[PDB]
């Protein structure tokens, strides 16, 4: 071996080695206090993280307007009880709202006979409504009932009366909230006498019953000065207007149309929708329909969609249908009036299995809106780009940043995005791995360069880049 | 007498691996219902694994355990590589993971939704390590009388996950677990990403192999030691499943993958007072995982030096107190080298690959000792077709983990291939370098003088 001895060591060890054994024993114990104070200084010099805002249920996800119950599932199975079977489909969409149509037995312009407390017998009863609310509560889907009283007449809110129709609504606020609906909507508030002071009485009883309730109000006013006069008294009101219903096919228009709305309201919580009760197939063609679903799901606010929006259900395609309430295309026999009129991709059954369809873009965007912290309440900072295109950054404190580049032109335009107009906390690097794109033909997950970004016509692409230093 | 022995096995198996694993099991298996299968399959494999280790402990009984079983079957080369890995790879990176767990869990209340600093974890984990090796070297009676303090912490913490878990079972909080229809997630992970969920599911079960040869004190073995395995290790799998059910009744599975500390994200919910005792009762559990792994790190430097390998400057024992200094100074230098480099969850894949690789060659040694050398007195036996289930599970996991992450397993096999030149310099060398061999004598006596340590009597 290599031993010395026990006894031979102690007569040879430590004549002056005891000086080096004490001095090196303190050099360890002094460097450990330098490693202890040097590890508390790093924690304090590490800055902070931001406190998460108090998120309500409509802040996290999208709502889903269901106008006509009989046309959502079909005239054979059209009931409130038949709506319960489709709750498994909407939970795949990961929507959080169920803003269903008014069901309060209107009598076609007779103010004394439209009681808002009593459900129409053509839809069901009281007992199937609460079990619909009990069934939706297990899947965490919130049901919003709207109380626009004259919904089958040519003008809502009963133009011959000014006061009895108003207290007909106010009595029904404390009636349906007993049954536990999680909000209310009032469409067409442009046809009201003293509209901006009647929402403030209705948002009292909606918030005063419980804090987790909401009120939605719909106009058709597309002017900026009319909307802000409605939001100058109330603040926590979702107002779905017709503000974006114009063309916006030039790129610098919609950049100047969206960033004027957040700048005038002071970056509050808004709701992004192209209309109040109309689909996205109106107001814009079918090649920009995948470009707006990427825009509406990434803007700061609650995106509101109508039924048949995820599949691009055009009312002007199938003949013999009312324009406001088209039939939802469930299977090949969902429209049994004209045989041989629907395609395979023009059906929610064929849209589901196609990995490059339009429903596959909705479902792949709806989960990333609902689960990602930088899209839930991340800051919005749009910046300049080339001749016509829209580009903006969604960013939060430390989370995964997002960068959307939307091209509204028709030529294969290069992006040319300049990062000089950003704050230093959320600047972009040279590489950012792609996440999704509207038209396929790009390698997803591949980190591409952000200076040479050649873009196709009608091609909006979603990139992400991590927090760096 | 058996009930006293069952506590010996469950006490050292259950440590701070239940606090690290369920983020990495859920990330690699995808769904919640597939992750609860992984904790059941791994616990059955450990029962199969700790059975075939008990048969070699009654057939060829020698001190050293895992290292001496390979020493009997091609024991020249293969026996040294079992100990070359357990000195550089296994024992350092088992302490660095538990040390990095300690800094990650005390810096979850501070910095709850942001990220902790990248060098505030490499310096707070090196403080738990460098303090404990100072405690460990010193009067070893101190190092065991403090270990039942850390054992009370992991019993207080794992009880609180259970009793607050079972309260949420008798409520409406059984949404994600009990429904059995919420079992869908990212399926682009292949089978090869489920193989990485077994590299991290058995980090929580690790520490079963060097226990069974210690239970020697047992009464009448050859029937009991076994009867003890069939009671202890399925009682670990009962706890690890029930404490993982309680993790998902508190938070979302996507919420579980975001936090760096799973046990205290549980604690910031379900009461307001458990924000104070969820970091404390789990940072105590990570103190015992490093303190309990610096006892057993020095028992392997003893068995290696008396057999030719591992030159005799190691395995020396201090003159006033029975403590090995230079065996603890090699698992403290080599642990700091593994600590500053890489990420914790990809360090478990670095252990669990090479830990399975020598798990197999001892069970393969249990079958080749039945082909070669029969009629040896064996007090207990298993089925002939029983350890070939373990070799079936070992082969289908090793080649799939090499396909998934080849870089973290390519450096695990690169250090084993570094073993064959240092072994051939080790014992197959002619002793004609007179100018080089007295360097070893000069290296020893200077280490024997600046440290007063001496070889033991035997
Ligand atoms: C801290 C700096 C950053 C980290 C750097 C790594 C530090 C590793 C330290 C590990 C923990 C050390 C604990 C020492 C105290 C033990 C406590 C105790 O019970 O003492 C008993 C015993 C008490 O002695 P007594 O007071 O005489 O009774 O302590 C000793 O006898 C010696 C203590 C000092 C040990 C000297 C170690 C010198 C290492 C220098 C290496 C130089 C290069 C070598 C190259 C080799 C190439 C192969
Ligand atoms: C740092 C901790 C200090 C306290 C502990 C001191 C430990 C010192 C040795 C550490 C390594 C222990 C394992 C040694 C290898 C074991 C294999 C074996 O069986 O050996 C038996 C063999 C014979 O032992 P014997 O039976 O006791 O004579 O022991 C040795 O030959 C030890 C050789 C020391 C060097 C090991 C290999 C170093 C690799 C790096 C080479 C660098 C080349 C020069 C580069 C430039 C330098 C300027
Ligand atoms: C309901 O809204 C009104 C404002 O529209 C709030 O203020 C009340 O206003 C009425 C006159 O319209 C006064 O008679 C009340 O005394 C006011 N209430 C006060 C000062 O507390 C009213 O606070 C709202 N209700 C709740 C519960 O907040
Ligand atoms: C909102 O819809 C109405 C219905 O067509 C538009 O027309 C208004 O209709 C009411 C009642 O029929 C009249 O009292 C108004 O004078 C009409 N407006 C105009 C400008 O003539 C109304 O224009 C639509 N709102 C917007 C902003 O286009
Ligand atoms: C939109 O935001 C900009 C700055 O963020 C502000 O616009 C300023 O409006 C005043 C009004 O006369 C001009 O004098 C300034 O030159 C404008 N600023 C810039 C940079 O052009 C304002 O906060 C918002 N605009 C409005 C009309 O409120
Ligand atoms: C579903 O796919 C079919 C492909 O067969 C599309 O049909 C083509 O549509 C374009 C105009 O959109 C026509 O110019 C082609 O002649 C059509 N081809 C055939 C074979 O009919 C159809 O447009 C797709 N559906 C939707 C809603 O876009
Ligand atoms: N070191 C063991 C695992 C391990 C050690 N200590 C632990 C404590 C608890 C859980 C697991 C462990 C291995 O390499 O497999």
């Amino acid at each position: 071996t290599g031993l010395s001895k026990e006894e031979l060591l102690k007569v040879a060890g430590s004549p002056g080695w005891v000086r080096t054994r004490w001095a090196l024993l303190l050099l360890f114990w002094l460097g450990w206090l330098g490693m202890l104070a040097g590890a508390v200084v790093i924690i304090v010099r590490a800055p902070r993280c931001r406190e998460l805002p108090a998120q309500k249920w409509w802040h996290t996800g999208a709502l889903y307007r269901i106008g006509d119950l009989q046309a959502f599932q079909g005239h054979g199975a059209g009931n409130l009880a038949g709506l319960k079977g489709r709750l498994d489909y909407l939970s795949s969409l990961k929507v959080k709202g169920l803003v269903l149509g008014p069901i309060h037995k209107n009598q076609k312009d007779d103010v004394a006979q439209t009681d808002l407390l009593q459900i129409d017998p053509n839809f069901g009863s009281k007992e199937d409504f609460d079990s619909l609310l009990q069934s939706a509560k297990k899947k965490s889907i919130r049901v919003i009932l709207d109380l626009t009283p004259n919904y089958r007449g040519e003008n809502s809110w009963f133009s011959t009366q000014v006061d009895t129709v108003a207290t007909k609504v106010k009595d029904a606020l404390e009636f349906w909230l007993q049954a536990g609906v999680d909000g209310f909507q009032v469409r067409d508030i442009e046809n009201l006498k003293d509209a901006s002071s009647f929402l403030a009485e209705w948002q009292n009883i909606t918030k005063g019953f419980s804090e987790d309730r909401l009120l939605i109000a719909g106009t058709n006013s597309s002017d900026l000065q009319q909307i802000l006069s409605l939001l100058e008294s109330n603040k926590d009101l979702l107002l779905t207007s017709s503000y974006l219903s114009d063309s916006g096919s030039t790129g610098e228009h919609t950049k100047s149309l969206v960033t004027q709305y957040l700048n005038a309201t002071g970056n509050r919580w808004c709701s992004w929708s192209l209309s109040q009760a109309r689909l996205l197939t109106s107001f814009l063609p079918a090649q920009l329909l995948r470009l707006y679903q990427l825009m509406l799901f990434t803007l700061p606010g609650t995106p509101v969609f109508s039924y048949g929006d995820e599949i691009g259900l055009d009312a002007a395609a199938l003949p013999g249908q009312p324009m406001e309430a088209p039939v939802m295309l469930w299977d090949e026999s969902s429209f049994p009036d004209i045989p041989g009129a629907v395609s395979a991709n023009m059906t929610v059954k064929g849209q589901s299995e196609d990995p490059g369809s339009l429903l596959s873009l909705f479902r792949r965007l709806s989960d990333q809106r609902s689960k990602e912290r930088s899209l839930l309440h991340g800051d919005f900072h749009a910046f300049s780009a080339g001749p016509g295109l829209f580009s903006y950054i969604r960013h939060w404190d430390q989370n995964e940043r997002f960068l959307v580049v939307l091209n509204f032109g028709d030529v294969g335009l290069s992006a040319g995005l300049q990062a000089s107009d950003l704050p230093a906390s959320a600047s972009l690097p040279a590489k950012a791995d792609l996440l999704l794109s509207t038209q396929p033909g790009r390698e997803e997950g591949s980190p591409l360069e952000l200076e040479r970004l050649k873009l196709e016509p009608h091609e909006g692409l979603l990139l992400r880049f991590p927090y760096a230093a | 007498g058996l009930v006293s022995a069952c506590g010996i096995i469950v006490g050292n198996i259950i440590g701070s691996g239940i606090f690290v694993s369920p983020k990495g099991v859920l990330e690699n298996a995808g769904s919640v219902g597939l992750a609860l299968i992984v904790w059941i399959v791994t616990g059955f494999i450990t029962v199969v694994g700790a059975l075939c280790y008990a048969e070699l402990g009654v057939t060829i009984p020698k001190s050293g355990g895992d290292y001496s079983y390979v020493k009997d079957i091609f024991g020249g080369l293969a026996g040294f590589l079992r100990l070359w890995i357990a000195v550089l790879v296994i024992y350092p990176t088992n302490q660095a993971v538990i040390a990095l767990t300690f800094s990650n869990y005390v810096l979850q209340p501070l910095f709850p939704t942001c990220f902790p600093p990248e060098s505030g974890l490499r310096l707070l984990a090196a403080i738990c390590l460098l303090l404990l090796t100072w405690v460990n070297c010193s009067s070893v009676r101190w190092a065991t009388r403090v270990q039942d303090i850390f054992t009370a912490g992991k019993l207080l913490a794992l009880a609180l996950i259970i009793i607050m878990g079972i309260v949420q079972i008798c409520k409406g909080e059984y949404f994600w677990l009990e429904p059995k229809n919420a079992f869908e997630n990212f399926q682009e992970p292949d089978i090869g990403l489920v193989a990485l969920a077994f590299l991290q599911g058995s980090f929580a079960y690790g520490g079963w192999n060097f226990l069974n040869y210690v239970t020697e004190e047992l009464v009448d073995p050859y029937k009991n030691l076994p009867r003890a395995i069939f009671i202890s290790i399925p009682l670990v799998t009962f706890v690890y499943v029930f404490a993982n059910v309680a993790y998902v009744t508190a938070m979302s599975p996507q919420e579980l993958l975001a936090s760096n500390a799973v046990a205290v994200t549980f604690g910031e919910k379900l009461l307001g007072v458990m924000a104070w005792i969820m970091p404390i009762s789990v940072a105590l559990s990570t103190f015992g995982g490093v303190n309990g792994s610096l006892f057993t790190s020095s028992r392997l430097f003893f068995a290696g030096a008396r057999e030719g390998h591992l030159p005799s400057v190691l395995a020396m024992i201090h003159v006033k107190r029975c403590t090995p200094i230079p065996a603890l100074l090699f698992t403290c230098i080599s642990t700091l080298l593994m600590l500053v480099t890489s990420d914790m969850y990809t360090l478990i894949n670095y252990v669990g690959f090479i830990n399975y690789l020598f798990y197999g060659v001892t069970v393969a040694g249990q079958i080749v000792l039945r082909w070669k050398k029969p009629d040896i007195p064996r007090p207990i036996k298993i089925n002939l077709l029983f350890p070939i289930i373990y070799l079936l599970f070992w082969a289908f996991l090793l080649v799939f983990s090499l396909w998934s992450e080849p870089v973290v397993c390519g450096i695990g096999l690169a250090i084993m291939l570094t073993g064959v030149p240092v072994y051939f310099l080790g014992v197959y060398w002619q002793h004609k370098p007179k100018c080089f061999s007295d360097f070893i004598e000069l290296l020893t006596l200077v280490s024997q003088k600046m440290c007063v340590v001496v070889y033991p009597e035997v």
